[PDB]
């Protein structure tokens, strides 16, 4: 089996990867635990 | 989601938002909290027996 | 007219059939100790039988009985 | 090169926690370190802002407790966190050393960290004594008087030593003040240890549940366990915040709202929940002497662990027996706290003595006999003639 | 010991302030410490608890002001030094109806009654142990019990001789709004006015438990996106191997 | 700054493993990733899995520990009553 042959990750992948809406999704919940952190802080 | 990056490309304007909606969460929560905190609790308090004293 | 509530439960959880028989092993305990503390030498003993143990028994059956309810019949 | 890397500040900020090399395998039983130090910040923070209040005289203690608890702003928060937090920190720091037992930890080439893990542990117990004794209740005085009875027991010597210690004839007024000035102290102390402590594992690196090297897939510390951290930490916090605003007094002993008399004896004197196995190894042994030796010797036995373990792979991760009796020890460690909650009875007397020994046996006897026949196992297992 | 020295065990009794969200009830708590004052207050001190923290809890400004100005406290002395008293205001504490110790033993023969301050939080059992104390006294000890003479028996106190006497009778008090005043019902008023003056902070202590507690579980399943989030390039990593060439 | 003794661990380019050749590594982007999608199935079968494993070295010393604890305690409540009392005298002496 060669090198360029990259394994199977096709079970794992997002089916649209869109990359404003991935980024999107992970900056909301990264900012909705840095807002109750920022509550909680205070 | 959408093509809106104005509030994530910026860290400025992201910390920004994070800061706006904590400090609009603080005061949402504490009053909603008491208020359900205060409903749950009908009659125990010292509110309903002072109304309740003539 | 109104009488404590919680003897009135006593009274009513004595009248079962458990509290019967409690309250019956009960009262034998205290007839053997009252026919213990008649004969001479008792003054003088190594140690005395007492009810404390059936008073226990009889005791927690009609509090574990009388726990919830209570504060349901009161104000 | 870059700035956290040139600075002379930064680079032990990042070679400890930004860009330190830890293996990939390593689950949340590696946490409890972080955990720990968290935990000790909590202690000194709430420690500093509860004791800006606290009055250490023997007639003005109590009353300043119940003035944190009543009059501050709050304070109900600083001492419930406080003590509950104590709880917390005995707690994660028992968790951290069965860690450090199960996996193998202790063993070369990291003697030099388990040595500083135990003199931790030593200032650790020493501080929380000092600590519940500033409270001056019931339990505290007579905690403090039974404790220094037993440093009585020393021979020729023993008596001007505690006359030494109380600063009198009894636990009085310079005995709170001066567990006050050492219970503030102490804790620097500890801190000093925990940053010999980060030395002793950075020069080696952490080790890994499978007891092989992990020198081959090193992941960086930052965000990875950042946030495996991070995850714990709020995990802990809402443990604490449960046994905090809900039930704070649940693991203390309800003796201890009682003020100090020194007339009263309670009815049942115990430390608090977590120095109870102590007690009981310490109870167990009919000899004053012999006692507080065996006390001390309990965790001097933890010293004398890497050299009777004589096994050639790495931690009980693989090994059926060692795992077996690795749990056979820990639930023995809560029998021993058990046995020493409850009172100098038939037949608990008996247990306690066989319950230590078998405390002893592990770490003597038991550890290096099964780790030999299961070295042998493993050998003949696969090797044929 | 046996069950006698240890004492029976105080049942559970379903209060109307357990469970993590439920108060205080503030009108048992003034009908608690109505019952306080005509009993309890002849041989129990009080000395935690201030004046000042009953406004707004169990009564108002001025019913404080003046259940506190038929007290008197010792005032600065005047311009000759001579000492003085002066009425109570809402900046001092109960007073105990005896001057020192040596009173208390003397008027209840050698028994000193503990401050009530905190004694149903220095109690294993707490209110079920007081409620199950005061209600808790038989017509007669059980056969076989030989008490010392100016002792009292239930079998709640460690040991089931105590020295207090059965002082919770039918109606020795009147209420102001008209509840009958059985014996159940004032122990139940006094052991929630004692959990009040032992546990002043309850009622905000569940409320800032609330609060903590809804945000540090949404901190918590957050971190653990997030956790799982960052670790979703090694999670899924891939190995092949194929074994190389020998020759070098 | 002065030199120091041999380590088991080196930095970032001297780690200090074997050499080694022909293992390659393939990893996605977290953003192209669905985080996840293995709780469910996952939570079930392999929580089981990993129970069925490892429960029974807990399992036992649990079960010795407490039913001695238990054993025990029936036995301190029995002779501490009224009908082993006796025996309380000869055990106690
Ligand atoms: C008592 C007061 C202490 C206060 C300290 C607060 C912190 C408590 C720490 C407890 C602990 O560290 O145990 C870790 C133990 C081993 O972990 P592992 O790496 O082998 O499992 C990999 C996981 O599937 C990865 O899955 P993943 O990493 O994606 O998420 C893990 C999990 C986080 O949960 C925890 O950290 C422990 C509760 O996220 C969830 O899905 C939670 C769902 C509600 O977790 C387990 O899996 C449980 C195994 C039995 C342990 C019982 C402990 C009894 C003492
Ligand atoms: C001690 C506890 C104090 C807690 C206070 C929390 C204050 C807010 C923290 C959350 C926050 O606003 O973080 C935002 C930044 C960036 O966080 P990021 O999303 O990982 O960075 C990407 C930046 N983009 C590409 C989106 C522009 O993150 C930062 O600037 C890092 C701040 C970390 C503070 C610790
Ligand atoms: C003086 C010296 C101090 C001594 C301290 C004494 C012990 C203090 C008690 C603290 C509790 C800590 C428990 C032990 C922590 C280590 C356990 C552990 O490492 O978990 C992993 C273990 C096996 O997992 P593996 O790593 O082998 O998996 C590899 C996959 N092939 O997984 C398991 O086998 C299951 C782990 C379940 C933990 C059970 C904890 C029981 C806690 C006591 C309960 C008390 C109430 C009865
Ligand atoms: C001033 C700094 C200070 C530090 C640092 C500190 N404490 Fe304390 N601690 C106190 C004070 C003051 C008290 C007594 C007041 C109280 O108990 O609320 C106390 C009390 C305690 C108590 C008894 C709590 C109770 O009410 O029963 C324990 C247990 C304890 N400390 C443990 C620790 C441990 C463990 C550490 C750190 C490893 C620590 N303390 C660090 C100030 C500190
Ligand atoms: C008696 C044992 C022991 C005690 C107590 C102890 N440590 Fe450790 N600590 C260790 C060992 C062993 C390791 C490394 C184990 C391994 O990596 O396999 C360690 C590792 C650590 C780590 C690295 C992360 C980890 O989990 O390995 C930190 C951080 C740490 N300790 C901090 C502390 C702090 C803070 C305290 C308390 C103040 C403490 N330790 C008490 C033995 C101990
Ligand atoms: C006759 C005087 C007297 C009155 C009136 C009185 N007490 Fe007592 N009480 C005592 C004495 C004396 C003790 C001490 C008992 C002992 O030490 O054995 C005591 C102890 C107690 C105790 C602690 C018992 C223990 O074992 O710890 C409680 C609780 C208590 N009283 C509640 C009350 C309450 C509530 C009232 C008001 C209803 C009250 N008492 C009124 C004399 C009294
Ligand atoms: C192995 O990899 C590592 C690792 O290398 C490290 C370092 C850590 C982190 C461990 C720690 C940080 C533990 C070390 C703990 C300490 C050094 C304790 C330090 C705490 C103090 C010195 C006390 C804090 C003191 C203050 C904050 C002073 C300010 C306080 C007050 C009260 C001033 C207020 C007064 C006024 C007037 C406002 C890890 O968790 C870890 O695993 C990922
Ligand atoms: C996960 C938690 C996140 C929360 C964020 C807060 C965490 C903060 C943790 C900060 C940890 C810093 C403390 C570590 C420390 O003090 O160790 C210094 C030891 C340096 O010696 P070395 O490791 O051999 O380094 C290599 C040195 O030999 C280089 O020689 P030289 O340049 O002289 O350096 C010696 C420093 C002397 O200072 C000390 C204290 O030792
Ligand atoms: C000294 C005390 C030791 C306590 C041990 C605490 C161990 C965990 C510390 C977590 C620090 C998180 C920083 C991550 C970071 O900056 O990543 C930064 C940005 O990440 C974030 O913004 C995280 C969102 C905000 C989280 C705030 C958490 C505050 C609550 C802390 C509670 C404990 C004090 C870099 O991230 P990136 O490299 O992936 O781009
Ligand atoms: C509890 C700590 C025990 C001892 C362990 C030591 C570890 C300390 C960790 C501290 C981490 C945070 C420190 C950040 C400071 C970095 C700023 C810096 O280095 O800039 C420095 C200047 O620093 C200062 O002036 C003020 C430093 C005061 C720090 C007090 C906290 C820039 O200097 P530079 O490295 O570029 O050298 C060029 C020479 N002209
Ligand atoms: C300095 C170390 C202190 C760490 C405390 C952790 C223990 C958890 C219990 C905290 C309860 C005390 C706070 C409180 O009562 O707030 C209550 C609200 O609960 C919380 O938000 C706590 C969330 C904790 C998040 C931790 C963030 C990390 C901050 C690091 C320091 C900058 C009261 O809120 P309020 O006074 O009404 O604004």
């Amino acid at each position: 089996k060669s090198t360029y042959r990259t394994p199977n990750f096709d079970d794992v992948l997002k089916e649209n990867n869109d990359a404003d809406k991935g980024r999107s999704y992970a900056y909301f919940m990264v900012g909705a635990m840095g807002l109750l952190s920022s509550a909680g802080a205070k | 989601s959408s093509l809106y990056k104005t509030f994530f490309k910026r860290n400025a304007v992201f910390v920004g938002t994070i800061f706006a909606g904590a400090f609009v969460f603080q005061t949402v929560f504490d009053t909603a909290i008491t208020s359900w905190y205060e409903n749950h609790n009908k009659g125990k308090l010292w509110k309903d027996v002072k109304a309740r004293i003539a | 007219e109104v009488t404590d509530q919680l003897e009135d439960l006593r009274e009513h959880f004595k009248n079962t059939e458990e509290g019967k028989a409690l309250v019956h092993h009960y009262e034998e305990c205290a007839e053997r100790v009252k026919i213990q503390q008649q004969q001479p030498g008792y003054a003088d003993l190594e140690h005395k039988e007492d009810c404390v143990e059936e008073f226990f028994h009889l005791q927690h059956y009609l509090d574990t009985a009388t726990a919830p309810r209570l504060f349901d019949k009161l104000k | 090169m870059a700035f956290r890397k040139s600075n002379v500040y930064l680079s032990l900020v990042n070679s400890y926690i930004i860009d330190s090399p830890q293996p990939s395998s390593i689950n949340y039983w590696w946490n409890m370190g972080s955990l720990l130090g968290l935990c000790l910040v909590i202690q000194i923070v709430t420690g500093i802002f509860m004791a800006m209040h606290y009055s250490s005289n023997i007639e003005l203690a109590f009353s300043s407790v119940e003035h944190i608890m009543r009059d501050v702003h709050n304070g109900y928060i600083l001492r419930y966190l406080h003590a509950n937090g104590a709880s917390f920190f005995f707690m994660v720091m028992f968790m951290h050393m069965a860690k450090g037992l199960y996996y193998g930890s202790y063993r070369s080439p990291r003697v030099t960290l388990w040595n500083v893990g135990v003199i931790i542990f030593i200032l650790t117990i020493a501080t929380a004594f000092l600590g519940y004794c500033c409270v001056y209740g019931q339990m505290s005085h007579w905690g403090a008087t039974v404790i220094t009875n037993l440093f009585s027991a020393i021979p020729f010597v023993g008596n001007d030593i505690v006359s030494w210690l109380w600063g009198g004839f009894s636990v009085s007024n310079p005995t709170i003040q001066r567990f006050f000035a050492l219970h503030y102290l102490v804790p620097f102390i500890i801190a000093a240890m925990v940053i010999m402590h980060l030395m002793a594992l950075h020069i080696h690196g952490s080790s890994n549940p499978l007891g092989i090297t992990g020198n081959l897939d090193r992941i960086p510390m930052h965000s990875y366990f950042i946030f495996k951290d991070l995850v714990t930490v709020f995990l802990f916090m809402l443990i604490l915040a449960l046994f905090v605003f809900y039930s704070p007094n649940t693991l203390g002993h309800p003796d201890n709202y009682i003020p100090g008399n020194p007339l009263v004896t309670p009815a049942s004197i115990v430390p608090e929940w977590y120095l109870l196995p102590f007690y009981a190894i310490l109870r167990s042994i009919p000899d004053k002497l012999l006692g507080v030796i065996t006390m001390f010797a309990a965790i001097l036995v933890l010293l004398v662990l890497p050299f009777t373990d004589r096994s050639v792979v790495r931690g009980n991760t693989f090994k059926v027996l060692s795992k077996f009796f690795f749990f056979i020890f820990v639930f023995n460690f809560v029998l021993l706290g058990q046995i020493g909650a409850c009172h100098v009875e038939v037949p608990y007397v008996l247990m306690g003595q066989i319950a230590t020994f078998i405390y002893f046996a592990y770490f003597l006897i038991i550890v290096p006999v099964i780790s030999t026949i299961e070295n042998v196992l493993f050998y003949i297992g696969r090797v044929n003639k | 010991m046996t069950a006698a020295e240890h004492g029976l065990h105080a049942p559970a009794y379903a209060w109307s302030h357990n469970g993590p969200f439920e108060t205080f009830d503030h009108a048992s708590i003034r009908r608690g410490y109505q019952v306080y004052r005509e009993v309890c207050a002849a041989c129990h001190s009080l000395d935690r608890v201030a004046w000042r923290t009953l406004v707004g809890v169990s009564h108002t400004n001025e019913e404080v002001r003046n259940m506190a100005e038929e007290f008197e406290y010792d005032d600065e002395p005047d311009e000759q030094g001579n000492p003085k008293k002066r009425p109570g205001k809402l900046s001092d504490y109960i007073p105990g109806p005896y001057p020192n110790e040596q009173a208390a033993r003397a008027a209840n023969q050698g028994a000193l009654p503990p401050d009530l301050s905190l004694i149903v939080k220095a109690r294993h059992g707490g209110c079920d142990y007081i409620f199950s104390l005061l209600t808790g006294y038989p017509d007669e000890p059980p056969a076989g019990v030989a008490l010392p003479p100016g002792s009292n028996y239930n079998p709640y106190f460690p040991g089931g001789s105590i020295a207090m006497a059965r002082v919770l009778f039918d109606d020795m008090v009147e209420y102001e709004d008209g509840t009958p005043a059985t014996t159940s019902q004032m122990a139940k008023d006094v052991t929630t006015f004692l959990n009040w003056c032992a546990e002043p902070e309850h009622d905000e202590r569940k409320r800032l438990g609330l609060k903590t507690v809804i945000i540090l579980s949404s901190l918590y399943l957050l971190s653990i996106w997030v956790k799982k989030f960052k670790w979703a390039g090694i999670k899924t990593r891939k190995f092949v191997f194929n074994p190389p060439k020998p020759r070098k | 700054g002065p030199p120091s003794g041999k380590t088991y661990m080196g930095w970032w380019g001297h780690m200090g493993g074997p050499k080694q050749k022909g293992i390659t590594s393939y990893a996605v982007s977290p953003y192209a990733q669905k985080p996840l999608q293995g709780i469910f199935h996952n939570a079930v079968f392999n929580s089981f899995r990993r129970f069925k494993s490892q429960f029974l070295y807990v399992l036992i010393p649990a079960g010795i520990y407490w039913y001695w604890w238990k054993n025990g305690n029936e036995y301190n409540e029995f002779l501490y009553s009224k009908a082993g009392r006796e025996e309380l005298e000869r055990v106690n002496v």
